[PDB]
């Protein structure tokens, strides 16, 4: 408001807990149309004879400084909480099943997202094995059993199961030719509290 | 540039009732000249780094912060009641302390929160439904309050396979 | 040299023993303010033991009992390994600021850090700036203060393992009354010394 | 701190049971385990008795500190224990839960033990608040563990210190 809105900025995701319909790129547009409205004054009097080198201008310096503080750190929040919750579900699956939308990528976030994906790439490479065994770590926790059967679940959408089946219809009654490598992604996104 | 927390900037904004000792120029957000003595409210950011010895502005405290209540509440450190007329009251001196010229405030603050070292005997549970005592709160004690409620609420889930 | 070592050497090191040999280095990393020394021997430790065990299972891949038991133990182990690296990942993802100052002080050996973490660190430190790209980089700053995890006074719980009298050592306070099974609580600044001796422990 | 995280600690502890088999399709796993033959005791950790007893394979019996008499005199020792009391294996609040969950199909006296173990639990817990009503002056070089356990102390850990340090900094 004069530096308050970030609690309003995540509110696009207010309902999006684990029953999420979809997500969007809210709250940047007018808000960084600000920053080019203000730099004019922030560097207006740089070593100027506008006041002939006098002490009085010290509030202006700190004005710029705190403005930068608030802007940058709300940016860190709008970055880091997005990455962190998405990192939770991205530990609940690789890039097998990515986000519900991939339309709310705040455009530069391609680098951000994919770098963290390559965080897990490094993780896989060094960990698991020295050459790198991608170590099955947070999903598909069945003890050694059959490889190919389907079962019942509870209505997920997004429909991104590209893994090894023709079309499995990943919802309740995703009940078709499912191999093990097909069904390798789900433990908790809202799917199989019930076989 | 701070001791951050999710209260990132409930930090340097707390407004005061500072006096005037001598003249200034061009108040900006409020004359390139003024009188010696005109009470004025001021934020905390720009004053954060203007030299306690230097004297544009004066020895200056607010009235709840003025020593009378604060003294009789290090004697009423038994039920000093808060509400929301001053919700946070727990690290204000963690900037403002040295600017008094009468050295009073740090001991007050420490005794008050040492009373929380004495107080939270009781807050150890979420017995039932939602909300119990949710408006005597600074919102830093609220953090550990929710935290303890969490740890007990899960420790409950431990108490058997429940 | 002097073989018959507890590492990969001329003797049998137990699954439960190798459980022990980094259980402490996980648990101290759990409840503590900043990063602790790194270890890398595990990587050719674990997967050597684990690969031999898994192929020894795959020979007898038909049973119901002993495959599952071997697998259960493997699962617990992989739990602990994942948790260790996860917590260190989180704490460096936080402490990406002045970790680098110590590392440019010396870039320690296998003691402090491991290389892939530094890979991550430079990757992330570059990325945040090239994401800040689309905020202020036609008017990025024109001309120190951004630090995250410096604090070294979060009170922790100690476990002594030593002389029942007061073994007095390097620490600022009156560290009197050390013991064999006891504790007198203290913070972490004054003691990052005993733990690097493995004299004392946390919980 | 969790209800199960410390079972990835505590459940590794050892008990001694009797299985009903000969040696299995594999006889023994290379490790501290002993050989498998029915009709006789064998010593095990606790990530199997869960797996074993409900797999309808064997019986199970507890250690010795689970009784009535020892845990009826330890309490009156604890009453005058101005500091702490006797500590049978130091994470005994969880072995009891994972034993008395499944085992009671054959274990004896599977309630009165719950009575006494809670009767020690509560008294020691309420003890571990009164440290705080005397803990003065930032005395962060003087405190108590001497015969304390672990399964209580996580019930305090995130509340007090995380703020105590940055609060009682003043002294």
């Amino acid at each position: 408001m004069f530096g308050e809105k970030a609690f309003d900025l995540l509110k696009e995701l207010e309902r999006s807990s684990q029953t999420i319909p979809a997500f969007d790129d809210d709250g940047v547009r007018q808000v960084l149309e600000e920053i080019k409205a203000i730099f004019e004054e922030n560097v207006a009097q740089a070593s100027s004879y506008n006041a002939s080198g006098d002490r009085s201008l010290w509030p202006l310096l700190n004005f710029r400084h705190a403005a930068l503080q608030r802007n940058k750190r709300c940016l860190l929040a709008y970055l880091y909480e997005r990455c962190r919750r998405i990192k939770a579900l991205r530990w609940e699956f690789g890039p097998i099943i990515p986000g519900d939308i991939k339309q709310a990528l705040c455009e530069p976030e391609v680098t951000f997202f994919n770098n963290y994906s390559k965080s897990l790439a490094a993780y896989m490479c060094s960990a698991g094995y020295n050459q790198g065994l991608p170590i099955d770590l947070t999903n598909n926790l069945r003890p050694p059993k059959s490889l190919y059967i389907e079962v019942r679940c509870m209505e997920d959408y997004g429909k991104f199961e590209l893994d090894d089946g023709e079309v499995i219809h990943l919802k309740k009654n995703s009940q078709h030719y499912l191999p093990r490598a097909q069904v390798e992604s789900l433990v908790r996104q809202g799917i199989l509290h019930h076989i | 540039p701070n001791y951050y927390s999710i209260e990132d900037i409930f930090v340097t904004q707390e407004k005061v009732e500072c006096r005037v000792n001598t003249k200034l120029q061009r108040m900006g957000f409020l004359s390139d000249d003024l009188e010696p003595g005109r009470t004025v409210n001021l934020p905390l950011w720009y004053i954060k780094e203007l030299k306690v010895n230097n004297a544009y502005f004066t020895v200056a405290v607010p009235d709840i912060y003025r020593n009378v209540h604060k003294a009789v509440c290090e004697a009423e450190t038994t039920h000093i009641e808060l509400g929301r007329l001053h919700p946070y009251f727990y690290e204000f001196g963690r900037y403002l302390t040295p600017y008094d010229r009468n050295h009073v405030i740090g001991r007050i603050i420490f005794e008050t929160l040492r009373q929380r070292v004495r107080h939270l005997l009781d807050i150890s549970k979420s017995d039932g439904q939602a909300a119990k005592a949710e408006h005597r709160l600074d919102n830093i004690e609220a953090k550990l309050h929710e935290a303890g409620v969490r740890t007990n609420s899960q420790y409950i889930e431990w108490l058997q396979m429940t | 040299g002097l073989e018959d070592e507890d590492d990969d050497d001329m003797e049998q090191i137990t699954a439960q023993k190798v459980l022990e040999i980094i259980e402490t280095a996980w648990i101290n990393e759990m409840c503590a303010p900043e990063i602790l020394p790194s270890q890398t021997d595990m990587l050719e430790l674990m997967v050597s033991q684990v690969a031999h065990m898994e192929e020894q299972m795959r020979d007898l891949d038909k049973n119901d009992f002993r495959a599952v038991v071997h697998s259960m133990e493997l699962e617990r182990v992989r739990y602990i390994m994942a948790s260790y690296l996860r917590c260190r990942l989180q704490k460096i993802e936080t402490f990406t600021q002045h970790i680098l100052n110590q590392e440019e002080s010396r870039e320690p050996d296998d003691k402090r850090l491991s290389p892939e973490e530094t890979k991550f660190a430079q990757e992330f430190a570059s990325n945040v700036d090239e994401y800040f790209h689309k905020v202020a980089t036609q008017y990025m700053p024109n001309q120190e203060q951004r630090i995250v995890t410096p604090n070294l006074m979060s009170h922790v719980f100690l476990k002594a393992n030593v002389a029942v009298p007061a073994v007095i050592v390097g620490v600022d306070d009156e560290e009197v009354d050390m013991a064999a099974g006891s504790q007198h609580i203290i913070p972490y600044q004054l003691v990052a010394d005993l733990i690097q001796n493995n004299q004392a422990q946390l919980i | 701190m969790d209800p199960s995280i410390i079972e990835f600690i505590g459940e590794k502890c050892m008990i001694s049971i009797i299985p009903n088999f000969s040696n299995e399709p594999l006889h023994l796993i290379y490790g501290p385990v002993g050989p498998f033959r029915a009709g006789f005791p064998v010593f095990v950790p606790l990530w199997m008795a869960t797996h074993l007893r409900k797999q309808q394979k064997c019986r199970i019996v507890p250690p010795e500190w689970m009784d009535m008499d020892i845990l009826e005199e330890i309490k009156e020792e604890e009453k005058r224990s101005k500091f702490f009391t006797k500590m049978p294996c130091e994470h005994y609040m969880v072995v009891a839960q994972l034993v008395m969950s499944t085992a009671p199909d054959d274990v004896p006296r599977c309630e009165e033990l719950r009575t006494v173990i809670k009767d020690i639990f509560d008294i020691r817990e309420s003890k571990l608040r009164t440290s705080i009503d005397a803990f003065i002056k930032g005395e962060g070089t003087y405190a108590k563990l001497d015969n304390l356990t672990l399964l209580e102390i996580h019930s305090v850990r995130p509340i007090l210190p995380y703020s105590l340090d940055h609060i009682a900094r003043y002294q």
